[PDB]
């Protein structure tokens, strides 16, 4: 159900078995027994379940919201468009929270996959995590419990004013 | 029912509350202005009636 575009995974590179010893492998014996006893009835039950699903197949859709006017083009005191912009901002905040969760899972998956080479081969994942956490700290940090579109806009305006003042010299 | 019903109900509630807020602020301003300078219907303090004034000619001509 998941896609490698959003959950990237390098292709596995397993080595071929080269048994120098003449002893039988209990892992291979127990694995073959494990498939023949467990995997076949489980996949039979799941195939019966899946054909019942195909007999009664239903569909659901992912909801999409159009872009309401943002709070910058929105008059103060006129609580209608205040409310619309604020709930759009809250929706985008939740979306950014889940984006952060996605990036954190990517970083954890990289570290577990590389193992002892995580300090070198996870440079791209760590760089992506660092860039996205710098952006998140620029947009949402230190807002408080009553975080809102107005508070985010005030913080962004303060940051832009500081950057403009620092850009004069 | 769905999210749009709650969304538009919230919009209507917010519109009603904002209209009540601006109406209360305006009636504060109206009452303050009218009490400061009574020229409308409210805060009209009484005044003796002209209908109980004698206008007939009297004994003393210099009235």
């Amino acid at each position: 159900s998941w896609d490698k575009d959003v959950y990237p995974e390098p292709p596995s590179r397993t080595p071929a078995p080269s048994p120098q010893t003449s002893l039988p492998n209990p892992i291979t014996y127990l694995t073959k027994a494990y498939d023949l006893v467990v995997d076949w009835p489980v996949t039979l039950v799941r195939e019966f379940i899946e054909r019942q699903h195909a007999k009664n197949r239903t569909y659901y859709y992912h909801r999409q919201y159009r872009r309401v006017p943002d709070i910058t083009e929105c008059k103060e005191g006129d609580v209608l468009c205040i409310y619309e912009a604020e709930m759009q901002w809250r929706r985008d905040f939740k979306v950014d929270q889940e984006i952060m969760n996605i990036i954190q899972e990517r970083l954890k998956a990289c570290q577990q996959r590389e193992g002892e080479n995580y300090q070198q081969n996870c440079a791209k994942e760590l760089e992506q995590f660092t860039k996205v956490t710098k952006a998140y700290q620029d947009r949402y940090l230190d807002l408080g419990a009553y975080y809102s579109a107005r508070k985010c806009l005030a913080k962004q305006k303060q940051r832009m004013l500081e950057e403009r003042k620092a850009a004069r010299q | 029912d769905g999210p749009e019903k709650n969304y538009e109900k919230t919009l209507a509630i917010l519109q009603i509350e904002s209209e009540k807020a601006e109406l209360r602020l305006k009636e504060q301003e109206v009452r303050r202005l009218m009490r400061a300078r009574g020229d409308g219907p409210w805060y009209q303090f009484p005044t003796p009636e002209k209908e109980f004034i004698d206008h007939s000619p009297k004994a003393t001509p210099d009235n």
